[PDB]
Parts: C-alpha cells; structure tokens; sequence
C-alpha cells in the first residue's frame, strides 16, 4: 500500500470506505475498497470472497476491471479502475434536461453487453441498480459492485437479507421464490432504462407489498395465463387486487415503438419469457445505436 | 438456454486450469491417499452436521487438491488445511456460512481461531483467489437437463456417484470434473432406467461412451465396492429419503461395453 497516495474519499460502500487513490510510481488513478479485519472477527468476508473470485474471472469493458487485491495480515485492499461517477449521480444532474436519448440507447446496450458476458461466465449480479452503474467522460458506462453476485453453475437460493433495494426487485423474488435466475438481472435493466427514459423511478415501492402492487397497477396482476405458477407462489395471496395492464404509450411516453417492445420484453413477468441480455442485444431498437458522450459536471 | 451452451464451453477451460498436481502425493512427504480419504469423509459429515450443500464440499476438496499440490504439509496440519478450505467454501457458496467458532468446534478444539483463520489466509493466496471453480456437480446439473424425461432417483445416484470420487484420489485425480460426471451420470441412468449416455450429451460434451469408458470401469468398481470401503459416510447419507435411498440400489455386475 505505500505506492498509493489517498486523494479523496469517494464513497461509504459494502464496508468499509472507498478512497479515489493515485498510485506515485505509474499515475495510474484507482479506486481503492479498505475492508478492515477486525471483520468483524470471521476472517475475510463472504461479500469480499466472491467479489474477488467472480470479478477477477469477468475481464470486460463494459466491467469494472479489478486491477489488484492488497492482503495484509489486519487489512485487505481491492484496488478498481477509477471511473468519474455513478449513473445515479448522473440521472440527478440531468433532471432539468433529461438524458438524451441516444446516450440512453448507448448506456442500455453497453449495460447489457456487459452483462451478458456476466451470464456467459454464470455469474449473476443481483444488485443491478444505478449507483452500482459507473460512467466516464468518453461515454462509457460499466458494471460494478459484486459484493452480491453468485456463480450460478449450480442454482442459486434466494436470501431474505442478500437482496437489491426495492425499486429494481423482480416480481419473482417478491413473491417468493426459491431459485434467482438470469432474468433478475434484466429486469433490473428494464427498470433502469425506464428511469432514464422518464425521469423517474418505474416502480418505487415504499415495502414490498407496495412494490408487488405498484408493479401490478402497471403491468396488470399477474394469472395463470401471463405466468403459469404464479398462483402457487408462496407470496402470492389470492386477496391480490386484479389491476389491469396500463397502456405502454402511457408509462414511457418519449419512446418509440422499438423502445417499448424491448421494455416490454425486458418487463415480461414470466422469468423463462423474460428476454436475455443476448436476445435483447439483437432487438431493432440498437439498429442505429451510437456512443455519445455525457456532459459530466464532475 | 442462450447463455447455457457459453457457460459450459467456459466450465471446460475452467476446469482444465484447476486441475490439481495429478502426481502430488507421491512429492507429499508426509501425507497418503488413505489420510485424503479420512479428511474428505470427515468433510461429508461436517456437511451433513451443518446442512452444507453438496457443491460446498465439492468445492473444499477442490480447493485442497490444489493446495496440497503446491504445498508441503504434515500430518498434524492436514486437517487444519480441511478446515479452512471447508470455511472458505461455505463463504464462496453457503447462503451464509456456518461461523468460525463452529469450524473450530468441529475439529476438538486440536486447532484455535487464531490458526483456523491464519490459514483462510493461506489458502487464500495460495490459490489466488480462484475459488469459482468447476465441479462435477456443475456438470451433473446441466447434463440432467437431457433426460426425457427428468427422473429424480437418476439425478440422487448421479450425484452419489459423484460424491464418492472425491473420497478416492487414486483414482479420481486423473479425470476431469466433466468426466466424472459424465460416468456418474451414464452409469446412474443404466442402473435405474438401462439407458445409455444419450446422443444429445454426445453431441454436446464431444465425449462418447468409448470416451467415458475408462472413468465409468473404475466408477463401476468402485460403486460395487463401496460397501466394502473403508470411509462409510456417503454411502449414509445417500441411503436417506432427501436421496431416494439410491445408496441401497444393486449396482449391474456388468456395463457391456
């Protein structure tokens, strides 16, 4: 650790803190995670562990490289890529304006090709929101935070308290469950992609019954028809409330018909009917996709 | 389905480069065979006391054999490796992992947290971190896809095949995860349903039954002597009603290959 020179904190983030670093023998500017050990006590951390080992196997440019891990016998150091900001801070700073629409296009397709070689390499990333999306000034935009993603060569259960915030949960999960899918992912995406689009969250549920219903006045109650099963769920009660599906025209107003075909796609209830990252790759609406570049502020 | 013939092309490189020291126990000065089977048997159990998933112990041997194949180690810390490749498995797939004090429970107190943790550390740079390797599991799990249809007493003999190569690193070493499993899975379908490795499987691992043959003859021998072995704790585990019993079933006197 002596070759790093602190710059500036960047974050409080999955324990402990997240330091902007310069490191004094290359120029190379990093991102450095300090996890402490202390731990507290229980050695390295399960959340460390598997971002370690997934994210150093995942070598993409729309991922954030994992440059070095520092392990001292009291302290352990994961050293990134530096990039400039989150999408979150971005989508904020773009408010008056809006993103533009071709960036939206650039950012949703460079997001699911990143994520499709995470699917390719089995791993899922489970916590797809958009402070955990990082872009720079030339108009890239990359995955990042691990700290909650699975091999899935084996299925993987789901866990009351490993779970993305509420707002990007997959109707799957809220109704209870028992294995992730790929498809968690996509949705998050879609959510996402609606968020930039509109300039507002699709679905921000104060809880998670509020989630489930805000996702039904939208897309409709889910019956056996749209997903077979969804009735025996362990979480679906058949007290639901059978709200009918909103016009799409209605919910992302800006977007064409491509947009709104993908969206849907991406927002399908069924997980096995939930389009991938590679099919969506291969939708119309990236015919024409471009890179542009954000005006940043910082 | 989209991703699912990547993710297997990719289980195939991945395998190959975490594969152990096939010779690494015969360069071992201190350590046998026979004391790997002790401490992988004694593993099982550790994961039936904790309710650990399968994967999780095939993970841990995994993690053993590669470090036993680069590093000298006694007797007296043999199982001290076990331990801390058992805890570092339960972190990588565990929902959440049993505590530390538990896996230093489970040895008689013959090590301390201290240690236990000192070598979580060890492991940990001895295999750079590469903890998401392929196992036979991964393997079973995708090839029971190509049944028609699905048979769970199939699948439970599978995987208790599996599980036993594991016990036995003479001669389970010189076979590949896929391997293995592709063994364990043609030889589970022929005592349970007389089927055959299918065609599809053929066309998607490139491995035929002539392929299969050498892993299936000791897989075979070793199914009908299991009894007879020394280690019992799998073959207790698989006779429970979570696996159809299958442990009870009478392997074929013969293959007819």
């Amino acid at each position: 650790m002596e070759n790093f020179q602190k710059v500036e904190k960047i974050g409080e983030g999955t324990y402990g803190v997240v330091y902007k670093a310069r490191n004094k023998l290359t120029g190379e500017v990093v991102a450095l995670k300090k996890i402490r050990l202390d731990t507290e006590t229980e050695g390295v951390p399960s959340t460390a562990i598997r971002e370690i080992s997934l994210l150093k196997e995942l070598n993409h440019p729309n991922i954030v490289k994992l440059l070095d891990v520092i392990h001292t016998e009291n302290k352990l150091y994961l050293v990134f890529e530096f990039l400039h900001q989150d999408l979150k801070k971005f989508m904020d700073a773009s408010a008056l304006t809006g993103i533009p629409l071709p960036l939206i296009k650039s950012y949703l397709f460079q997001l699911l090709q990143g994520l499709a070689f995470c699917h390719s390499h089995r791993v899922l990333h489970r916590d797809l929101k958009p402070q955990n999306l990082l872009i720079n000034t030339e108009g890239a935009i990359k995955l990042a935070d691990f700290g909650l993603a699975r091999a899935f060569g084996v299925p993987v259960r789901t866990y009351t308290h490993e779970v993305v915030t509420l707002w990007y949960r997959a109707p799957e999960i809220l109704l209870g469950c028992k294995y992730y899918s790929t498809a968690v992912d996509i949705w998050s995406l879609g959510c996402i992609f609606a968020e930039m689009v509109t300039r507002r969250a699709l679905f921000p549920g104060d809880s998670e019954i509020d989630q489930l219903f805000r996702i039904f006045r939208t897309l409709g109650t889910p019956d056996e028809v749209v997903w077979p099963g969804v009735t025996s769920m362990p979480d679906y009660k058949p007290s639901f409330p059978k709200w009918a599906r909103q016009d799409f025209s209605k919910v992302v107003p800006p977007l064409d018909e491509d947009g709104r075909s993908l969206l849907s796609q991406m927002l399908h209830y069924d997980p096995n009917k939930r389009i991938s990252a590679k099919a969506a790759l291969a939708h119309p609406f990236f015919q024409d996709v471009t890179k542009p570049v954000p005006h940043l502020r910082l | 389905p989209d991703y699912h013939e990547d993710i297997h092309t990719y289980l195939r490189e991945m395998e190959v480069k975490c594969k152990p020291k096939v010779g690494y126990m015969k360069k071992q000065p201190d350590i046998t065979n026979s004391m790997r089977a002790i401490l992988v048997d004694w593993l099982v159990e550790v994961g039936e006391e904790y309710k650990l998933q399968n994967e999780t112990l095939h993970l841990a041997v995994n993690y053993i054999d590669r470090f036993l194949s680069s590093m000298s180690v006694l007797r007296g810390k043999l199982q001290l490796v076990g331990t801390a490749a058992m805890l570092l498995a339960s972190k990588f797939e565990e929902i959440y992992p049993p505590e530390v004090a538990e896996f230093v429970y489970i040895t008689d107190d013959t090590y301390t947290k201290k240690q236990v943790l000192r070598m979580e550390h060890l492991v940990l740079k001895v295999l750079t971190f590469d903890l998401a390797a392929p196992t036979v599991n991964q393997f079973l799990t995708q090839y029971f896809l190509h049944q028609q249809p699905a048979n769970c007493k199939v699948e439970s003999l599978a995987m208790f095949l599996g599980e036993l190569s594991l016990i036995d690193a003479d001669p389970y070493l010189k076979y590949l995860p896929s391997v293995i499993a592709g063994a364990a899975f043609h030889l589970a379908l022929y005592t349970v349903t007389g089927q055959s490795w299918p065609e599809s499987l053929i066309r998607k691992t490139g491995y035929t039954l002539e392929s299969l043959k050498p892993c299936l003859m000791d897989l075979h021998q070793t199914y009908l002597k299991a009894p007879q072995h020394a280690q019992q704790s799998i073959r207790e585990k698989y006779k429970n009603s979570k696996y159809h019993g299958v442990s009870l079933l009478n392997p074929p006197e013969t293959l007819n290959l």
